[PDB]
DNA sequence: ATCGGATGTATATATCTGACACGTGCCTGGAGACTAGGGAGTAATCCCCTTGGCGGTTAAAACGCGGGGGAGAATCCGTACGTGCGTTTAAGCGGTGCTAGAGCTGTCTACGACCAATTGAGCGGCCTCGGCACCGGGATTCTCGA
DNA sequence: TCGAGAATCCCGGTGCCGAGGCCGCTCAATTGGTCGTAGACAGCTCTAGCACCGCTTAAACGCACGTACGGATTCTCCCCCGCGTTTTAACCGCCAAGGGGATTACTCCCTAGTCTCCAGGCACGTGTCAGATATATACATCCGAT
């Protein structure tokens, strides 16, 4: 049964940000569970931000406000910048 | 025209922090408490107001609602009953 | 009535009304004439050699006749040492370079004689002290062939500081808000006339109004090399558009700023090539580290330098194993 | 014929070229021989900012001559 | 049509297809706007990049070329902002930051 | 000789009084001006509903009297009876806020 | 076809129709069983019954016949398990429990 | 417009458990928010329970397990007894 | 057959609690810390195991699997990375 | 005269040993018997995946490590160095668990 | 203070090993290309309610002064806890064996979304009084210096 | 080993404004169907968890001993409390302005949905290198002797 994971994607971001090093399987499943946990946090805050304003969509702006709430300070500024950079690179394609 | 309040944290006066501390049940309060409690209250209000203003500015509003402060407190795990 | 003292060299004479100028918390006209007289005293040794004569503590702000007596003493002195200058005796040459506290209170003199109401500056910006850019001058080493520019000069005080203190060919200053640029063109003209009054040398410089992201200003900053900003509250879009503007700078160009565009633990790798952190070396200074008026803890105004060799050795280190 | 590629940090690499091929092909060979990205590099010679669809002879740079290398941030 | 993956349009390494499927089949809201999974995958890929960069630094400082969980704990407990985001969490086989109180070392 | 309570029992009388009543302790307009002064930094020209600064005040007094309960337990733990900044910083370092 | 309400079918007071509509429209799952809102409105009615009983006792001890918020705070703090359920919340205009620590009363 | 509340149902349960006692408007809003918060906790744990097994429905089993998880001890026993009594009283009729 | 365990809370030894406190940064340990920490560990394991056993009683299973313990700890706030 | 270390430095060598290392500091099989004893009270004849015992172990010992950090801060606050059961009870009362 | 003996820990090298790293079918999930509907953007308009500004009152805040009591410092005692050491013990490893149960798959039926028609539950708005807020003053219970 | 000033409490008395009951009126709950599918269940498979054995040895237990430290004690200074006078800003009440929230109408773009293709990623298999372990010897240091 295909138990999907974020193994290969965390691996690709590792081979980008560190071209030498690799990641052991326990630390592989730690970053798997971390990506799952930040996903569930941001999607939970986006769901509550969509329900609190009587909307019915998770648009890009709700994920931006979720990242502004959850991540502290400079991580919020950097993740907001990288997110809106990726969404403006996506829409002009 | 325009205005900005220079240093307005001293409105949480020394008898106010004294009354709050007497509510919690302290018997005697050292004199260096009051600066520390003004700092603690400033950090707590900065966190709740930062999340409340984010919840508002998401909704395209310019009035911080009472629901926005209630959601900003429910976000940090300090749920507030009485305002919705 | 009036109160006048001419230059120690003989420029257009310094004029003052008999009504009292009161401006700020710390800036009065009596202290102004006191500090100006003392710095004209410290510039020429013969002046404090001649005017030690019998004027002690007993002088007060509003009592104007002792001010008239002392300034008449100084006026007789100025004319008489001009007659001592008219002989074979050589004076101190006008085209020498000034001191540090001399430029400090010459800039505070322009601060006095141009801006009277600074809280009208509140209509929205802060103050940059001159000891900050003084320790920057202690840090930055510069030549004649480069160009100095600060972006968002406000009243333009540091423009006059660099233009009279050090030696770029063309110093700029820019300001977009109407009130401090409004006062800054007058600061430019009055600083020109006070440089005529003191007679100390200063190079080519200007104070302008505009948005420094415009299409002229893009290649204009792509021309220069020395840039100063106070980027605590420019915003995100201003700083990113300025980053992709400073990407077109030559070798050795230097930036000084409050909020650093790249954090000083930067290491470049295949994810953040688009950032300006691949171009700059980031060093840290040590200023007076004050500003307890708003938020300021001990923080330095970090120096970036355009160093396109770290990107080159990264690209050649790509093929190591 | 010969080409010189000057880097701004003061190094040159001498390479085997054809003037008939495009400069996009020789900058691809610059990628294969040094690792410099195609989007990130730009090569100039006497105020002439090159274009990838044009060749070496189309901008009239001759044998044993040098192209200056400078870099721009890629973006998207 | 030449199939270009939606993560490759954005230039992210994290998938936005899988993020879009999880946003739909997790029931966060009824409709999921198309600009949201690319934004969310950019944020996840950024946070993975920051924890992996600090983890690689903490592993190379320990003269190892492989990220062990201890290097992950040494990454996220040293950076104060990742320590605030990951405050509640226990990283397994993680260890503790070596910090002993200065009262205990004898004069 | 005037009548004067010994130092310590007007405090306990204040404790019984402020514990048995439920009104707000900070004056309402200084807290409203403090909330506006802190909200000045995030978005300018923000309006506040009156119940919003009331909710901020109920939350801030409930947080501060819970912190003072914790700091009183710390000050009693150090065999003292006076709360001090060491005590407040200890309660916040234990609850996970510093 | 007599419209007999589901809130009355189960002998509850809480609106099983409204609880069912909130379970559907609130996006908790893609379908909500019929056994769900009867159970949930029963649990809500039981918790409201226990809180209101203890608040009524606490207001009767203060010889008042209107439950004000202070009686709710006395109800949720005097019981142990309602205090464990409501441990995070701050019931506004509620006050604290009256107790002074044993080192502070005079001796 | 119509802003729904649990005001009248809390009022009915108060009239059941204390037939002479009333509830002030601020304590009315506090019990309104308490019912809303307990409903959001139980439905949140029920949605997580129905998702963690790759199910799709909030049955009565999921609400029973959520009430067993959130409320402590004796409240959990009495609440699941009240709930199973009410679901049997519903399904028999 | 079967086995029924009487008490294994004395199996968390005194050197085990010494090693745990040495990880925390504790230099001297009073002699009652061992009994108090056995009590504290028993309370914590009762909470996590009660929630995990409820999570596995719901799924009609009879093995408390690692996802059940991880979900119990994610419920009580102590989120656990490294088990799924 | 045998070589004896002044009481208080094998503790510091133990701290520097265990703080830099990532073992599980409780032995595994006593913890398995403890987890099965505690789980017999809730559902009889349960089984445990081995990863679930390791998850319960890593969680319980990381909670106990953080508790001993808060306890050591409590004991240092009381001008002592020795953690005592009133220090654990204070740390668990400040954290919000009793 | 200075100085070795013993100890511990770090640094260096050779070894095995198994767990990471990468290549292979493959399959299913993601991309793509229409299709329809409603959710959301946008504009316009009503009007609630939020900010800002008078003054009058006065309770509360600020300041200052004795002064007692509590924090802290210094001293002393003994005992409880660290440290080795040797003596016990039970954890760990490394195998084997079983079957219980997780897990996957294959029907299939009950069940819940969906939709339309029907109606009364519950909403806002509005009188209506009574529980409590304020108050006045006296009895009770303190707290303290006698 | 208590009377006296003084808060606090209690009890009767007055007034008010918020709880509390009543009433049209929507519109959301109910009922009655239909249909797609998800969950229940049966059955088979096959991982893996429990159980058991014995060997090894790291670790736990016990124990005596010495010493640092916790706790009690006494003392001393300062500092924070209680009180009284001044003072000031909160607060209440009232006033108007107008900003923006809330609502409705309209319209179209964006996204669910669906059907088809195809390649991205996953389980699996296999080489081989980073690290773990063991050993062997240099540095860091701890601590008692002089
Ligand atoms: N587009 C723009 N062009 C010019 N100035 C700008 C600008 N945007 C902001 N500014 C100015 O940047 C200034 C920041 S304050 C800097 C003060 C001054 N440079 C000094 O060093 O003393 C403000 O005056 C603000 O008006």
């Amino acid at each position: 049964t295909r138990k999907e994971s974020y193994a290969i994607y965390v691996y690709k971001v590792l081979k980008q940000v560190h071209p030498d090093t690799g990641i052991s399987s326990k630390a592989m499943s730690i970053m798997n569970s971390f990506v799952n946990d930040v996903f569930e946090r941001i999607a939970g805050e986006a769901s509550r931000l969509a329900h609190y304003n009587k909307r019915s969509t998770i648009t890009s702006r709700e994920i931006q406000t979720a990242v502004r709430l959850l991540l502290p300070g400079e991580l919020a500024k950097h993740a907001v910048s990288e997110g809106t950079k990726a969404v403006t690179c996506y829409t002009s394609a | 025209h325009r205005k900005v309040l220079r240093d307005n944290i001293q409105g949480i006066t020394k008898p106010a922090i004294r009354r709050l501390a007497r509510r919690g049940g302290v018997k005697r309060i050292s004199g260096l408490i009051y600066e520390e409690t003004r700092g603690v209250l400033k950090v707590f209000l900065e966190n709740v107001i930062r999340d409340a203003v984010t919840y508002t500015e998401h909704a395209k509003r310019k009035t911080v609602t009472a629901m926005d402060v209630v959601y900003a407190l429910k976000r940090q795990g300090r749920t507030l009953y009485g305002f919705g | 009535l009036e109160l006048r003292l001419k230059s120690p060299v003989g420029a257009e004479p310094a004029v003052y009304p008999w009504p009292l100028p009161v401006y700020d918390k710390h800036h009065d006209a009596a202290h102004e004439i006191i500090e100006t007289i003392r710095w004209v005293c410290e510039e020429i040794p013969d002046l404090k050699l001649a005017m030690e004569n019998y004027v002690l503590i007993d002088y007060d702000t509003k009592s104007f006749e002792s001010m008239q007596r002392l300034c008449d003493k100084y006026n007789r002195a100025i004319d008489s040492i001009h007659q001592l200058w008219k002989g074979t005796t050589q004076p101190m040459k006008l085209n020498t370079r000034p001191s540090t506290g001399l430029l400090r209170h010459i800039l505070q003199q322009v601060y006095n004689h141009s801006v009277t109401d600074p809280e009208k500056l509140n209509n929205y910006y802060g103050e940059t002290s001159f000891d900050l850019v003084a320790q920057m001058i202690d840090e930055i080493k510069m030549t004649d062939d480069d160009l100095f520019v600060d972006l968002g000069s406000g009243v333009g005080q540091v423009v006059l500081q660099v233009a009279a203190a050090t030696n770029c060919k063309h110093h700029y200053g820019v300001e977009k808000a109407d009130i401090p640029a409004k006062y800054a063109e007058t600061m430019d003209r009055e600083f020109r006339k006070w440089m005529k009054w003191y007679g100390k040398k200063h190079a080519e410089y200007t104070l302008e109004r505009g948005d420094f992201l415009s299409e002229e200003w893009r290649e204009r900053i792509a021309n220069t090399s020395v840039i100063f900003v106070n980027n605590f509250a420019f915003g995100p879009e201003v700083d990113h558009q300025l980053k992709e503007r400073f990407a077109n700078m030559k070798e050795g160009g230097r930036i000084v700023s409050s909020k650093p565009f790249a954090p000083l633990n930067f290491r470049i790798n295949s994810r953040n090539l688009s950032d300006i952190g691949t171009i700059m070396r980031v060093v840290e200074l040590s200023p007076l580290k004050g500003s307890v008026s708003w938020t300021g803890k001990p923080v330095s105004y970090y120096l970036h330098t355009i160093d396109r060799t770290i990107l080159e050795n990264y690209f050649s280190s790509l093929k190591n194993p | 014929m010969q080409i010189f590629v000057k880097t701004l940090t003061g190094k040159t690499i001498t390479l085997e070229v054809e003037p008939s091929d495009t400069i996009e092909n020789v900058k691809a060979k610059i990628q294969d021989k040094e690792g410099i990205p195609p989007d990130q590099q730009r090569l100039i010679f006497a105020g002439k900012q090159l274009e990838d669809g044009r060749t070496l002879s189309d901008y009239n740079i001759q044998k044993e001559s040098t192209l200056h290398l400078v870099l721009r941030l890629r973006g998207c | 049509a030449k199939a270009k993956t939606r993560s490759s349009r954005a230039g992210l390494q994290f998938p936005v297809g899988r993020v879009h499927r999880l946003l739909r089949k997790g029931n966060y809201a009824e409709r999921v706007g198309a600009g949201a999974p690319v934004y969310l995958a950019a944020v996840l890929e950024y946070l993975t990049a920051e924890i992996l960069e600090l983890a690689g630094n903490a592993a190379r400082d320990n003269k190892k070329t492989r990220i062990i969980p201890r290097h992950l704990q040494l990454a996220v407990r040293n950076d104060e902002e990742l320590n605030k985001l990951l405050g509640r969490v226990t990283i397994a086989q993680g260890g503790v930051l070596p910090n002993i109180q200065s009262v205990l070392l004898p004069k | 000789k005037p009548h004067r309570y010994r130092p310590g029992t007007v405090a306990l009388r204040e404790i019984r009084r402020y514990q048995k009543s439920t009104e707000l302790l900070i004056r309402k307009l200084p807290f409203q001006r403090l909330v506006r002064e802190i909200a000045q930094d995030f978005k300018t020209d923000l309006r506040f509903q009156s119940s919003a600064v009331m909710a901020l005040q109920e939350a801030s007094e409930a947080y501060l009297v819970a912190l003072f309960e914790d700091t009183n337990l710390c000050a009693i733990h150090a065999k003292r009876v006076t709360i001090m900044p060491k005590d407040i910083q200890l309660a916040r370092r234990i609850r996970g806020e510093r």
